[PDB]
């Protein structure tokens, strides 16, 4: 009921239209969530037999990493290291790499694929706006029938 | 900038400072000090001069026909000529 | 004058005349294409190996600048000239007369690529043959 | 109606089964260069009526026509998914 | 080629801080441009402007690395030997800043420029926080007030490295 | 395999473009980084020996702050203040600047940096989207061969 | 080969077509022609 | 050459060539660093 109005119903239209670039964003988002997430999971708890907490370990911090929320305090916590300096003084050397992976990980995220969903999405809307007035136009038509 | 700044770094550049400094007690005081340089000859200065004023002809010359080239002009010129070609034609005729 | 290789006695005249095309662009100053022969480092027959008197006076050669431009294109090309079609027993020949044209325009192609004119390079590309 | 009718069937041939092959490509191509200028048609001689005289217009596109089982020019239009007749000012008061 | 000056110009960067860094060893088998050819060598390739960018340049590098180390490891009770050597570099720096504003076309072309300014800032936070600690060297307080100037010299001297 | 798909190849070879502008923004983050790393650590905890927690120090709370993850609870625990406000009834005075140094920071990383960034890659996008389209055509008979 | 040469002389022809149909073409060419008419006309004025 | 007949432009395009070692003319233009060429529609039917 949205596509009645002229300012709203033409962005609705946008909307779908940018749901192909969310799915692009998704496609190449999902190599590096899967990636450092299995990276990141050994890591942090190795001699661990696979389970279902595994595989919600892969997928829970890693994507909820890309919109700000950073879980170091809880994954300093899980890398058992009692230093003041967060990575530092832990039992196992190895876990001292997931603050580096994740270095990489979120510039990867935030840094490149964020800015050029931006981009995608500042060139899609150039693209498709004066279509997207002649399918709302169409659609207009559509309801009114 | 970099051209006239002394060669050596900064913890090192003091010796550079000394340098120049003894340089200019030298020659103010004592004057011991002799400068040289090189002074272009005219041969060369004339050969720069010619190459200048031939290559300003050039340009002119290349700036007027690249400008008689353009749409505009070329309309233009074409209408002028339309319109003395009509002059042309009252003479002719006038002359039937 | 006479040669003892027998590759440089079976050329044609007009192969000749492409190397006197490419000496008189050669003695003005500055010519690049004297500093390529130089810098290309082979033999008269342009193989890359690197007397004297042949060397210089001959090292404008069809088959010596088909060699360097051979290196400039890719690692594997070998153009194939057939000088003996231009004798007179091989007149009777339908299409030959289209071969003749197409081998000697795209040597004088090449030799116009070479300094750099456009419109004769367009031109003889047109006449001869594999366009493309 | 028989411009819209021009762009359908131009864009319903241009990918049907009887056109796909090595040389009808230019042809599938002429295809749609044509419907969109039979469609540019359709938007032109609409706006012409549209331009004369607005309610008469009204009346001609609320014209129900026989070839199509008694139903207006809008309806065939969409059936033809002809955008840009559906986008026109005229249409569209209609429509509103 | 006035900034290469008689070096041949497909000189990369990495080259020439080489040639820098190994002068007797990557200078002969380099063509551009026997006391009679090695001298000659040294003296085109050292007073080319590109080398002595390349030497302030990295000249700055040092210099923010080891002001930073002394910024961030503990002060002495004494004035430390890595202080008289900023100390030098300081002084030095104040000496090359005086010849660039007398043999310049006037004290308005360098102000204008942003960097000199910036050299102005470096020179007299240093100053400040020097005699701030040298005043009373065993002074905790006083060391500590020292490195709070200094925190701002830091930033200043990194932010001078864009040049 | 994404670059055989018409969507993802094309922005595959459009992110390599990117890397460029990650790179440039990497060489101008790192002066601020590096620059307010020193200083801060520096104001944090004075009167210390130089070790390998300094350098970590120095890197680790930097870099992740212009994620928007902010380590004022933990900055605020580490400057020994005991006041309800936060930086204030410390026992040095040098300290209470912390939240300045960070607040000229992320104005120079999020504000000024990042915004550029996001101008950089829209002007990327526009300049070699055709660019990649070719590129994409290309590696296409690179793939098939 | 054949193919290929007709498709090489048909390309020119049409480039050369499609340049002649441009519109700085067109108005030089007008010009020129336009100046060539005046010259036959200072003949037709030599005649009368 | 693809607007006249697409399948024989294709064969064109298929054809070995004695003066490059016997390999096409695609090859030929990927050695050639042609992105132009390879980027056209015949071409790039041709490899589809
Ligand atoms: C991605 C590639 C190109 C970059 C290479 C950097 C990697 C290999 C570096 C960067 C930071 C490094 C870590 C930094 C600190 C320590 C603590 C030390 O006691 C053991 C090694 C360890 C755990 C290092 C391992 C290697 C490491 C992860
Ligand atoms: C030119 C710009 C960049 C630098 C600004 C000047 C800096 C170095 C000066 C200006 C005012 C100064 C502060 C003034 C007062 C105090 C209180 C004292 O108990 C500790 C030092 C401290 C906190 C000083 C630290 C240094 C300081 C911040
Ligand atoms: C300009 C930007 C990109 C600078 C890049 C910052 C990099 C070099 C920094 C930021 C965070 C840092 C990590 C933070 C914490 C730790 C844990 C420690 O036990 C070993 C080093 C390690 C793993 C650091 C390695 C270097 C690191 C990855
Ligand atoms: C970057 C330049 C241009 C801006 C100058 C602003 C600086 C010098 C100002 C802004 C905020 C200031 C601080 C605000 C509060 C206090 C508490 C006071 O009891 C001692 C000084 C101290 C610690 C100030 C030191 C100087 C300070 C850091
Ligand atoms: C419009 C925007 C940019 C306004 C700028 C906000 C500035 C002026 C504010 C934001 C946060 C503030 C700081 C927050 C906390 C402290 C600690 C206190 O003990 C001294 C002042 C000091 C250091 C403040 C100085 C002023 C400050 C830096
Ligand atoms: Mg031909
Ligand atoms: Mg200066
Ligand atoms: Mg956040």
């Amino acid at each position: 009921y949205y596509a009645l109005s002229k300012n709203l119903g033409p962005k609705l239209i946008m909307m779908m239209e940018m749901m192909k670039d969310v799915s692009t964003f998704v496609f190449l988002l999902l190599i590096f969530l899967i990636g450092y997430g299995v990276a990141a999971q050994s890591l942090l708890s190795p001699d661990e037999d696979f389970s279902s907490r595994t595989f919600i370990g892969v997928l829970f911090r890693p994507y909820f990493q890309i919109y700000g929320e950073l879980f170091l305090d809880d994954l300093n916590s899980e890398a058992n290291c009692l230093g003041d300096t967060p990575f530092t003084e832990c039992s196992r050397e190895t876990v001292r790499m997931v603050p580096f992976f994740l270095a990489v990980y979120i510039l990867g995220s935030n840094v490149l694929l964020v800015n050029l969903l931006i981009a995608m999405f500042n060139d899609t809307y150039m693209k498709v706006q004066e279509a997207a007035e002649d399918l709302w136009r169409k659609q207009n038509y559509e309801l009114c029938a | 900038e970099y051209k006239d700044r002394p060669f050596l770094p900064a913890p090192f550049i003091l010796l550079a400072h000394v340098h120049m400094l003894f340089m200019r007690l030298l020659r103010l005081c004592g004057v011991h000090t002799q400068e040289h340089e090189k002074i272009q000859d005219d041969e060369t200065k004339r050969k720069i001069t010619t190459f200048e004023e031939l290559n300003t002809d050039k340009f002119l010359r290349r700036w007027e026909r690249e400008r008689q080239e353009m749409l505009e002009a070329r309309v233009k010129m074409t209408n002028d000529n339309v319109v003395q070609a009509m002059g042309m034609m009252d003479q002719l005729l006038e002359h039937m | 004058a006479k040669t003892n290789i027998t590759a440089l006695d079976e050329l044609p005249s007009f192969a000749l005349a492409i190397e006197e095309l490419y000496k008189r662009e050669a003695k003005k100053p500055h010519s690049h294409v004297q500093r390529l022969v130089s810098l290309s480092n082979t033999d008269v027959l342009g193989r890359h190996y690197r007397g004297r008197d042949l060397a210089n006076t001959r090292a404008y050669n069809v088959l010596r600048m088909d060699q360097i431009f051979a290196r400039l294109v890719s690692k594997d090309f070998s153009v194939n000239r057939d000088f003996t079609i231009y004798d007179s027993k091989y007149d009777k020949v339908p299409g030959i007369q289209f071969r003749r044209t197409a081998q000697a325009s795209h040597m004088l192609f090449l030799w116009a690529i070479c300094l750099d004119r456009f419109r004769m390079a367009r031109h003889f590309w047109l006449i001869g043959d594999q366009s493309i | 109606i028989n411009a819209l009718v021009a762009s359908r069937i131009l864009e319903r041939l241009s990918t049907h089964r009887a056109l796909q092959g090595p040389h009808l490509a230019e042809e599938r191509a002429k295809m749609q260069h044509n419907a969109k200028k039979f469609e540019e048609l359709a938007v032109g001689v609409l706006g012409e009526c549209h331009g004369s005289d607005s309610h008469m217009a009204s009346e001609m596109l609320h014209s129900k026509n026989d070839m199509f089982n008694k139903k207006n020019a809008i309806n065939i239009a969409y059936d033809a998914k002809s955008l840009a007749f559906l986008s026109h000012p005229a249409t569209q008061s209609v429509i509103n | 080629a006035d900034w290469y000056g008689h070096l041949k110009s497909v000189t990369s960067f990495w080259a020439v801080l080489f040639a820098f860094f190994f002068p007797f060893f990557v200078l002969p088998f380099i063509n551009f441009s026997g006391a009679h050819r090695l001298r000659r060598k040294f003296a085109k390739f050292y007073s080319a402007p590109y080398t002595r960018f390349i030497s302030d340049l990295l000249s700055h590098f040092v210099l923010c690395v080891v002001t930073s180390y002394f910024v961030l490891d503990k002060l002495e009770d004494t004035i430390s030997a890595i202080e008289w050597i900023l100390l030098v570099w300081f002084v030095a720096l104040l000496l090359e800043e005086l010849r660039q504003m007398i043999f310049c076309d006037g004290i308005a072309e360098y102000i204008s420029d942003t960097w000199n300014r910036l050299d102005l800032i470096m020179i007299t936070l240093f100053f400040v926080g020097f005699f701030t600690h040298a005043s009373d060297p065993s002074n905790q307080d006083s060391k500590v007030v020292s490195k709070g100037i200094h925190a701002f010299l830091v930033v200043v001297l990194w932010l001078r490295f864009m040049r």
